[PDB]
């Protein structure tokens, strides 16, 4: 075969959780196989079938998608984790079914060991759901899953001889010219 | 919440003085008999509680 039409080996990214911002992306020599030398030509061919079998990033997209939809550990509650939230704040704070005295008297008030108005339970929960008040996010900045759902690993023929994209190493372009900077 | 702790009985950790020397050495020495927990709780009011 001719090795100029072998199908490259994916980019995998890195990703850098610590500050979250992409940590660009390394040629994917940590999956490879060894066959130009012991395997010849028998196997130049099925390396390259295995390399070009390689998912195209939208069915590695979806596997990923798939693949935490079933965590169980999802940023928010599902019906298992709310129902225990719900649980306590139903039971949290004075009892409803409380009849306890009120003495509105001047003189001569009761003690009230214990242990007029009431909080809503709806409201009770509401206090225990609510979110922040940012509801936006940070540009440049995504968690794991948000990462593996966007960049996605995948080959990239000819990679450097476009016109002016060339590659996000650890960079920040401004200039109208790829400048990986931040020296 | 159930909440431990443990307290030095090094004299040379615990007492400092004005010369530095060996307490261990120099008779110090410190016995502790009640160790209690104090805590304050504001009474806010349950409903706000």
């Amino acid at each position: 075969m001719n090795l100029l039409n072998a199908a490259p080996t994916p980019y995998v990214w890195k990703y850098n959780p610590v500050t979250g911002k992409c940590a660009g992306a390394q040629q994917n020599y940590g999956a490879t196989i060894d066959w130009v030398l012991p395997g010849g030509n028998s196997f130049a061919y099925a390396a390259d079938e295995i390399r070009r079998r390689f998912p195209e990033p939208a069915v590695t997209r979806a596997i990923t998608a798939r693949f935490e939809a079933e965590s169980d550990q999802q940023p928010y509650a599902g019906p298992h984790e709310t129902n225990i939230i719900t649980a306590d704040v139903v039971r949290s704070g004075p009892p409803p079914s409380a009849v306890y005295p009120f003495d509105p008297s001047g003189v001569q008030r009761v003690q009230l060991s214990g242990g007029p108005e009431m909080t809503p339970d709806a409201f009770k929960y509401y206090l225990r759901v609510q979110g922040p008040s940012q509801e936006v996010d940070e540009p440049g900045v995504m968690s794991q899953r948000q990462f593996m759902t966007t960049f996605l690993p995948a080959m990239v023929p000819h990679p450097f001889d476009s016109e002016s994209p060339d590659a996000f190493p650890a960079y920040f372009s401004s200039v109208y010219k790829g400048t990986n900077a931040f020296e | 919440y159930t909440y431990e702790w443990v307290l030095r009985k090094d004299p040379n950790m615990i007492l400092q003085s004005s010369l530095g020397n060996d307490l261990r050495a120099d008779g110090a020495s410190i016995i502790y008999n009640e160790v209690n927990l104090m805590a304050n709780f504001m009474p806010m009011d349950h409903n706000t509680s």
